[PDB]
């Protein structure tokens, strides 16, 4: 009845207005920006017991110093994380330097809102992305945690929760967060809020967590490392 | 009813709803203020809080050394239009080895913003801009709208509840030219303060102030650098 | 060129063309497969044999490479485009990499292809879902499932097509370390699951087993009847 | 649903998207021009919305070439595009044929660019009427006006804006054929104020320009000294 | 008449296959409110149309429906004036490519067929509407002599002994068809009066010298000439 | 331009206090032949800028319509910003460099004089895009036969007057008439000052003395 | 323009393609055509649609359109939409012989067109071909073959099949009288005439309403021969007399 | 830019409506009757002008393609011309490649291929014109009929235009395969007399013939001689 480029009577641009509602159908992802690093925790939402949990990656490697959490449709974010990995290598190739987290999220969010059915290019995107990405990592300015909406608006966040339970999960982050908290307390503070927002039981299988320290690189906790943090919760 | 779905469809009143809905998005944005004296031009912007733990935004972007802008509207469409402004200013210094006049840069925006409006399947740019720059003719406040037309202003405020600021600016608009650099910024602060609810106030974190001048290039002031300017407010 | 958006967002964040593409999957023939130890087994349920068919070209179990094969459920035409373009990638991978394709590689290529036609202009999503089995260079068995939306997941056992909701609940309860032990017991698990979704009875099915030591050889109609008798 | 596209005729053989386009001109402030013996004089009623706008903002008088002026009435966005197109039309002529473009040819090249968008559904007609004028030794003074439909006629004087008919009654009795340019400047300012409405649109700024023999065929905005004398003479006759 | 689906907008087949949309391009010709009369004699061909200046501020020399396609071929247009100038520029460009490619001046025979082929492309494609005007071309062929042809929005260029167009097309055709009875309708240089009386009878105007514009082609003068109002007054005073 | 056809000869220049003056003789050259002697190789760009060129005269007319028309385009909108003599020198250097990259160069060699903001500008643009600014400039064989005379006076007295620089140009143009075969008797002298560019008519070198 | 677009390539709420499902009904009213896989050869029996007496004969056949030296087809559907497909099949078969210097296998040529018939059911916004057409031929590998291709872009192997009008009642008859592996050529000519009777509303077959073409191997060379009117009339008289002795 | 989506789509009951409606425009056209005799083919159509001011020598409803081929139409005037000017181009592209006069059965397949391309490719409507194509090749006469759908049929004798159903049954009775070219001209004229409603004359019809000497349309003088009988 109408095209992909249209403005609402309030100017909401329905296709992105509806793409945000698709995020509320996705799994919950939480992250926290501390001074000693950032943590990224996400619910896997296992559909069936026969589903292999190792094949669900909601947290992927952008660069060695950067990592990202995903939500909503898993497929739509695969093309963005692929352009992010190419963008970070194109920067390291030309400038011989690690690409800052600010320029990564800004380059990926440029792909948002760019779509059209008229003379866009030989290939083109028919619809915006229904995904919400939490970028995180350590840059020359220190640990940073960013968010990317389907509207291409990227915002710096100390702690932010996304997904279906994002409402009511953000209210818990603002209560327990303070600028002086460490990374070990951030990993523990993430699982307690996940325990509230997750429908099924919380164990090492159905949760996916990874952190970025300034000294170390991006690393995801194995099955044996997650069992230690859960026992502390 | 059926005239608002396309930008190329005139209404029986000789009016385009799709362009007016785009001008509704810039009024649903965040309030930004700018004004000029006989010496300096200043941009003052509220950095909007999407949540309590999130670093608000960056609403003032660098275009060239002598030019800077403020954003009210879709943010990804702003930097999409700002990347054209940055490339247009680098084009002049590359070819002509001179700073591109602020009056001519805005003429290039009106020509680019119109093309989506007249063609089928494309949407108007939903971001307004307050362009502050210092040319050989002095400071320039030139405003851009979703409608391709532009306005040369002495003082202007855009975004949500900007009419309360335009009421303040219209009252003191006579004394702006005689103001010094420090006193000139304080007028934009009081104008932008009227755009806030009774329960909110101007702080160092939510306020960014751009300044351009004759012997001073365009520089943005962060939360730490806006403290001397907020000392008199 | 025809440029228009067929798949667009809807109220409450839904994609009609993608959701209706998954409804065409549930209208296709049932394909079931499991992942054993040294063995992986695929099987399908033919709707009507009629004994006028040439059983060779109507097979729903294809071979993407020597170590990788797939069986689908959905519109038959939409599948043949995916198999043909996946076989080109398997050969283009041996050209550049000089190594056989991993099962996860070809699954990501197919999943990224089913995605591309969801967000492309003037192109409808595929109406098929695929079950890919194979063996990596280390010898580990793999089972994956792709959807018209473009999402892929590994599985111990899975079912696609009509009646896959009941077969997936059947496989979930009966899959254990005992049934996946013997190579013959793994074959009997698929047949026991297929007989639940087949209303006609007997064996109208077609089953294919791919081991490691020596590539896939699809079982004849007489060989599948021997296991069907032992499960009676 | 015949009016939803410019490629669809009505049952009576009318194109509404072209007719709705010229209704946007009727919602725009009045701009007039007068062709006299010594040249062409332009004038515009320029409505400033907020007092914050700088004087000279939203300039309604464009120079498409050095000897040709332009005055627009309609959507200001579509007016600036056709100004750039008319500059390119006069640009490509001087490059190819090596001499200044005749305004008979310039008005036709622009009228066919405006008409080209009325035949298709992929584009919309322009919402701005505009006028052209110039002066030359051989060709003399010429004034043409292009409607949103793409039609161009010759005029001794014309009116485009909110009140189209009210200003035509003032120009018809003016007897411009025997009057020089400096006498028309005082008459244009008189017509702008009499057609203005002190009720609906309050604030306005008079924008005047001419082209003729006294500038040696060069279009320019009226100097402040002459413009101040014309505005005072016009308010005296307004009473 | 039965209409189904989108017959009413794009040009496609009605349930009776009438091109429901194309028939409205003929009704758009009457929107101009004018009538053109074309008649050919033995040694000459004549075109006469109504010249109406709605305002006294118009420039009479600029408003004309008679155009010169080439030196030996004239033209008269009836329809939307905006669509008129577009079709004339195509006829001038199509007649110039003929001389450049084929070496000799284009006949009136195949100048109308190429324009009729262009007007068809608008009817078959749904992305564009037909032109709302009809062209009437005259000239002197080498072998065939005088020729009068008219192409329409449907692309029908079929020849004429005499041609009528506009609002009075139906009335002026039946009246002049009774002059198909007298041999050659008295065919010689005074066939100008044949076209004048036909246009003057249906409109009941009794035109003045400046009320109509006339142009002619002859065997002695193959070049197309637009008659001056002083020369029109000579024929108007004789009837 | 792969090979030139009708070429010009050396164009002089010097900057004095208050403005800049250049001179170029009027002659065309095709294969060691004086063919078109009425051609004027000194161009007036706008009020504050003046230009002259040696080399192929056909490529110079192309830079007359491309560069001259760009001045109108800047004067149509009329916001008060005009092209400075060094902004035209920068645009024209970029145009000359973009032609050799496509291997379709412009054969000319150009000297851009101008006076703006109370500062005298004089600049050089070659076929290969080599550009700079010097107090005195001579192209073609003027670098050999003239610039040594320009540098000799400007080394002792860095700043000249309007009359002293004029005698310097007329004395260097006379030397070009003796020892340069492509030279010619009549020559244009154009001067830019605070009053704008003024291009004088033809002047004669006929005051030369031949003692044989 | 989005208002004028009919959305041919979209999905139905039930998971169906409208233009594909509607093209199937155009074939149900199309000309009846069948084929029978036998041991020594394959045949095509197609009921001729226009029997009009003022029609002449042009070239060699009506609905046949022999695609190659070793194989031929038969078309049922939109008459024009079949001509574009046959020209493409003659291009594909010759691009194979040009490239590999070998005759095209029948399984490869059917797959090649079904990719073209599908390309219009997915992208491009055009309408699909309304023609479902059969295939007969011989190759070096599997010998004589018979295929059927629907407008949906999917095909399949068949021992006996029928397309066009009354195809549902014709297949049901072929499910019985046909015997796998036991059918010879002359036995298949009798079975083809038997089906064309009950599946056509005409009281009998006059031999001008049917056209039969057989494909056999003679001296290592595939020959495609359309049975003439005298040869078809002998088959009709054989079945008409044998039907009387069976009752 | 043009529409890339097809305007002709399958109806619910399996039919292409834009082609079915294109046949209605043909059925309301002017009658055109071809007849294939033994030594030649004749094409006779009704050329009727709405008034006496129309010039009959201006446009010709019977136009040749090549020397040995000509064709006539029943339907819209303009949609015939863009079609016939392309048929003249396709025939000469054959002559450039093969240096041979194009066979009639070969030209009809290429023209019917063009009439189909506009029933499928998007943005264009089908033709409203049906053709009667005659030709002389390999010592045999040819008569073909191209429908707006793009399907061609070889006819011995047929008719189109207004009252084609009543006209087609009229040919079946009086047609004979042993007829010559001279006897076939009269039978084509008598069919145009079946539905006329007026007084037919030499300028009221247009007739042309194709024989071993090539295709040519009969001059208005030669047509009058055949109207006496």
């Amino acid at each position: 009845d109408r095209g992909v480029n249209t403005f609402s009577p309030e100017g909401r641009l329905f296709q992105v207005e509806y793409a945000i509602e698709a995020i509320k159908l996705g799994s919950t992802a939480i992250g926290i920006q501390t001074s000693e690093g950032v943590c990224l925790a996400v619910e896997k939402r296992i559909t069936s017991p026969l589903m292999e949990p190792s094949s669900i990656e909601k947290i992927v490697e952008i660069d060695a110093h950067i990592g990202c959490a995903m939500s909503g449709l898993i497929a739509d974010a695969k093309t963005l994380i692929d352009k992010a990995r190419v963008e970070t290598q194109n920067h390291w190739f030309t400038y011989n330097e690690t690409m800052t987290v600010e320029s990564v999220t800004q380059a990926v969010s440029n792909l948002a809102l760019q779509f059209g059915e008229e003379d866009a290019d030989p290939g083109a995107m028919s619809r915006p992305f229904g995904v919400a990405l939490l970028f995180g990592g350590v840059d020359e300015k220190g640990p940073q945690l960013f968010h990317m909406d389907p509207s291409g608006t990227f915002v710096q966040c100390d702690a932010r929760a996304i997904g279906s339970a994002s409402e009511g999960a953000q209210s818990s982050l603002q209560e327990v967060y303070h600028k002086s908290m460490t990374l070990k307390e951030a990993i523990k503070s993430s699982l307690i809020i996940l325990k509230q927002v997750m429908e099924e039981k919380l164990n090492a299988t159905n949760i996916e967590l990874a952190t970025v320290q300034p000294g170390q690189n991006f690393h995801m906790f194995t099955k044996e490392e997650l069992e230690e943090v859960i026992k502390d919760i | 009813n059926q005239y608002d779905n396309d930008v190329t469809v005139w209404s029986p009143q000789g009016r385009i709803h799709q362009i007016e809905y785009a001008m509704e998005a810039v009024k649903q944005g965040s309030a930004t203020v700018g004004l000029k004296s006989k010496t300096h031009a200043v941009l003052v912007a509220l950095k909007r809080a999407q949540s309590e733990l999130a670093a608000h935004q960056k609403k003032i972007l660098h275009v060239d050394n002598h030019i800077g802008i403020s954003i009210a509207g879709l943010t990804a469409d702003a930097r999409l239009l700002c990347n054209f402004m940055r490339q247009e200013c680098l084009d002049s210094r590359f070819v002509f080895d001179r700073p591109l006049p602020v009056s001519r840069l805005v003429s290039l925006i009106g020509s680019k913003t119109q093309i989506p409006t007249q063609r089928y399947g494309r949407r108007p740019y939903g971001v307004g801009l307050l362009i502050a720059g210092y040319d050989d003719m002095g400071p320039h406040i030139f405003q851009t709208c979703p409608s391709a037309n532009y306005f040369d202003c002495r003082a202007m405020s855009i975004g949500a509840r900007s009419q309360s600021a335009r009421t303040y600016l219209e009252r003191h608009m006579s004394e702006f030219m005689e103001c010094n650099l420090n006193e000139l910024v304080k007028h934009g602060l009081r104008a932008l303060r009227e755009t806030l609810p009774a329960e909110q106030d101007l702080t160092t974190k939510n306020v960014s102030i751009g300044i351009v001048g004759k012997d001073l290039e365009f520089t943005i002031y962060d939360d730490d650098d806006v403290s001397p300017f907020l000392e008199g407010l | 060129s025809y440029d228009r958006a067929i798949t667009v967002f809807s109220p409450d964040g839904h994609l009609f063309q993608v959701e209706y593409a998954q409804e065409a999957v549930k209208k296709g023939s049932t394909a079931v497969g499991v992942r054993g130890r040294d063995i992986v087994v695929l099987g399908v349920e033919k709707k009507s044999v009629a004994k006028l068919q040439d059983e060779r070209t109507v097979r729903k179990i294809c071979a993407l490479d020597d170590n990788v094969c797939m069986a689908f459920a959905g519109l038959t035409a939409d599948a043949r485009i995916v198999i043909n373009r996946a076989r080109v990638e398997c050969q283009s991978h041996r050209l550049t990499v000089e190594d056989p394709v991993t099962v996860e590689y070809i699954t990501r290529y197919i999943a990224s292809l089913k995605q591309r036609y969801t967000q492309s202009n003037g192109r409808r999503p595929f109406g098929i879902s695929a079950l890919i089995v194979g063996f990596d260079f280390d010898g580990t068995p793999r089972l994956y499932q792709t959807d018209p939306s473009g999402t892929y997941h590994a599985w111990k056992a899975n079912a696609i097509g009509r009646g896959a909701k009941s077969v997936r609940e059947f496989l979930e309860k009966n899959y254990t370390d005992e049934a996946i032990e013997t190579d013959d017991l793994t074959i009997k698990l698929v047949i026991k699951a297929l007989l639940e979704v087949v209303q006609s009875g007997g064996k109208n099915i077609e089953l294919a087993v791919m081991r490691r030591d020596q590539s896939l050889k699809i079982l004849n109609p007489e060989e599948i009847e021997k296991y069907v008798a032992e499960i009676e | 649903g015949y009016d939803l596209s410019a490629s669809t005729f009505s049952p009576d053989g009318r194109v509404f998207q072209v007719e709705y386009a010229m209704k946007a001109v009727e919602n725009s402030s009045t701009a007039i021009g007068i062709r006299c013996k010594d040249g062409v004089v332009f004038g515009v009623e320029k409505l400033v919305l907020s007092k914050l706008y700088e004087e000279g903002s939203n300039k309604r008088l464009f120079n498409v070439d050095r000897h040709v002026g332009m005055a627009v009435a309609g959507l200001l966005a579509d007016a600036r595009s056709l100004a750039d197109i008319a500059r390119e039309e006069a640009s490509n002529f001087r490059s190819n044929f090596g001499y200044n473009i005749p305004l008979k040819h310039l008005a036709d090249r622009v009228a066919m660019y405006v008409h080209a968008y009325t035949l298709y559904s992929a584009v919309r007609p322009f919402g701005c009427s505009f006028m052209l004028g110039s002066y030359s030794v051989n060709d003399g003074a010429q004034l043409y006006m292009i409607d949103p439909s793409g039609v161009s006629y010759g005029y001794w004087g014309c009116a485009i804006g909110k009140a189209r008919q009210a200003a035509k009654t003032e120009i018809e009795k003016l007897q411009m054929k025997e009057m020089t340019c400096r006498d028309i400047v005082k008459e244009v300012a008189k017509i702008i104020y009499i057609v203005h409405d002190e009720v609906k649109d309050k604030a306005f700024e008079l924008e005047l320009s001419w082209v003729g023999e006294l500038t040696n065929g060069r279009h320019e905005i009226v100097p402040k000294d002459i413009r101040e004398e014309a505005e005072k003479y016009a308010k005296e006759s307004l009473k | 008449g039965s209409s189904a689906g989108f017959d009413r907008h794009i040009t496609i087949f009605s349930p009776e296959g009438r091109l429901y949309q194309v028939e409205y391009a003929f009704k758009a010709i009457n929107q101009g409110g004018l009538t053109s009369v074309a008649v050919r004699g033995k040694d000459c061909a004549v075109i006469v149309t109504q010249k109406k200046v709605p305002d006294k501020l118009l420039d009479s020399s600029t408003v004309t429906h008679l155009f010169k396609i080439t030196e030996n071929i004239g033209c008269v247009m009836t329809g939307m004036t905006a669509d008129s100038r577009s079709q004339v520029q195509r006829a001038r460009y199509e007649a110039a490519n003929w001389k450049y490619k084929y070496g000799y001046e284009i006949p009136v025979d195949m100048l109308c067929k190429r324009i009729a082929d262009i007007s068809q492309v608008y009817t078959q494609n749904a992305e564009m509407r037909p032109l709302g005007c009809c062209m009437i071309l005259i000239g002197i062929d080498e072998e065939q002599g005088p020729q009068v042809y008219k192409c329409d929005p449907a692309g029908y260029y079929c020849g004429f002994k005499a041609t009528a167009a506009g609002v009075k097309q139906t009335e002026s055709t039946s009246f002049l068809e009774k002059k198909v009875k007298k041999k050659f309708d008295w065919t010689f240089e005074q066939t100008v009066e044949t076209a004048i009386t036909c246009l003057s009878t249906v409109l009941s105007i009794d035109f003045k010298p400046s009320e109509i514009e006339v142009g002619v082609v002859t065997v002695e003068n193959p070049k197309f000439r637009i008659l001056t109002e002083a020369e029109i007054d000579a024929h108007l005073v004789a009837l | 331009t792969q090979n030139p056809m009708v070429t010009g000869t050396s164009v002089l220049g010097v900057k004095f206090e208050g403005g800049v003056v250049i001179a170029a003789d009027m002659l065309g050259s095709y294969g060691s032949l004086a063919r078109f002697r009425n051609i004027s190789r000194i161009m007036r760009v706008n009020n504050s800028t003046m230009l002259g060129a040696s080399g192929d005269y056909a490529d110079f007319q192309y830079l007359k319509q491309v560069l001259g028309q760009m001045v109108i385009d800047e004067e149509l909108l009329g916001d008060g910003h005009s092209y400075s003599p060094r902004a035209i020198h920068s645009w024209l250097t970029r145009a000359m460099y973009s032609r050799r990259s496509k291997m379709n160069p412009l054969w000319n060699t150009m000297v851009i004089g101008g006076y703006a903001d109370g500062e005298s500008f004089l600049g050089y643009v070659d076929m290969l895009g080599v550009a700079y600014e010097a107090p005195s400039l001579a192209t073609g064989y003027g670098a050999y036969l003239a610039q040594p005379l320009l540098r000799e006076v400007l080394e002792k007295q860095p700043v000249l007057s309007q009359t002293e620089a004029r005698d310097l140009v007329e004395r260097c143009m006379r030397v070009l008439y003796y020892r340069d075969a492509r030279s010619y008797n009549r020559f244009q002298i154009a001067t830019v000052t605070e009053k704008g560019v003024e291009i004088e008519g033809p002047l004669s070198t006929e005051t030369n003395w031949d003692i044989a | 323009s989005r208002r004028y677009d009919s959305r041919t390539t979209i999905f139905s709420p039930e998971g169906r393609l409208y233009q594909v499902e509607y093209a199937m009904e155009a074939i149900g009213h199309a000309g009846t055509c069948l084929g029978i896989l036998a041991n020594d050869g394959v045949l095509l029996a197609a009921e001729r649609r226009n029997i009009h007496k003022l029609l002449d004969e042009v070239f060699f056949s009506e609905k046949i359109y022999k695609l190659n030296e070793d194989m031929a087809c038969s078309v049922a559907g939109i008459t024009s939409d079949a001509n574009v497909l046959t020209n493409e099949l003659r291009l594909i078969a010759q691009r194979y012989l040009l490239q590999y210097q070998e005759p095209i296998p029948c399984e490869q040529l059917v797959t090649a067109l079904c990719d073209i018939k599908q390309a219009y059911t997915q992208f491009g916004g055009k309408r699909p071909f309304g023609v479902s057409l059969l295939y007969i031929g011989w190759d070096k590998h599997y010998g004589f073959q018979l295929y059927q291709s629907d407008p949906s872009g999917n095909y399949g192997g068949w021992k006996a099949t029928c397309i066009g009008n009354n195809s549902a009642a014709a297949v049901s008859m072929l499910k019985q009288d046909y015997k796998e592996g036991e059918m010879t050529l002359k036995s298949a000519l009798a079975l083809a005439i038997k089906v064309l009777n009950k599946t056509m509303d005409v009281s009998k077959l006059s031999a001008e309403k049917v056209e039969i073409a057989t494909l056999t191997r003679e001296n290592g060379k595939t020959v495609i021969r359309v049975l003439k009117q005298k040869e078809v009339e002998q088959l009709i008289k054989k079945h008409e007399e044998e039907e009387a002795k069976a009752e | 830019r043009g529409y890339s989506f097809s305007l002709t789509t399958f109806s619910p009951s399996g039919k292409l409506v834009q082609i079915e409606y294109a046949l209605a425009a043909v059925a309301g056209g002017a009658p055109s009757v071809g007849i294939k005799a033994a030594n030649g083919v004749v094409l006779a159509t009704e050329k009727k002008q709405k008034s006496i001011l129309y010039d009959e020598r201006s446009v010709h409803k019977v136009e040749p393609i090549t020397k040995h081929i000509g064709l006539v139409y029943s339907g819209m005037g303009p949609d015939y011309r863009v079609l016939v000017h392309r048929a003249r181009k396709l025939a000469q592209q054959y002559y450039l490649v093969y240096q041979e006069p194009i066979p009639t059965a070969q030209l009809v397949q290429r023209v019917a291929s063009v009439m189909q391309e506009y029933t499928q490719s998007g943005g264009v409507r089908p033709f409203g014109v049906s053709l009667l194509i005659c030709g002389w090749n390999e010592g045999r006469p040819y008569l073909f009929q191209s429908d707006p759908s793009g399907a061609y049929f070889a006819w011995k004798a047929t008719a189109m235009g207004k009252n084609y159903v009543n006209g087609k049954t009229f040919l079946e009775k009086r047609y004979n395969e042993d007829l010559e070219l001279e006897d076939a001209i009269h039978t084509a004229i008598l069919t145009l007399k079946e539905s006329f409603e007026g007084q037919m004359t030499e300028d009221n019809i247009e007739v042309g013939i194709c024989n071993e000497a090539g295709f040519r349309r009969l001059t208005p003088t030669e047509v009058k001689d055949y109207l006496a009988a």
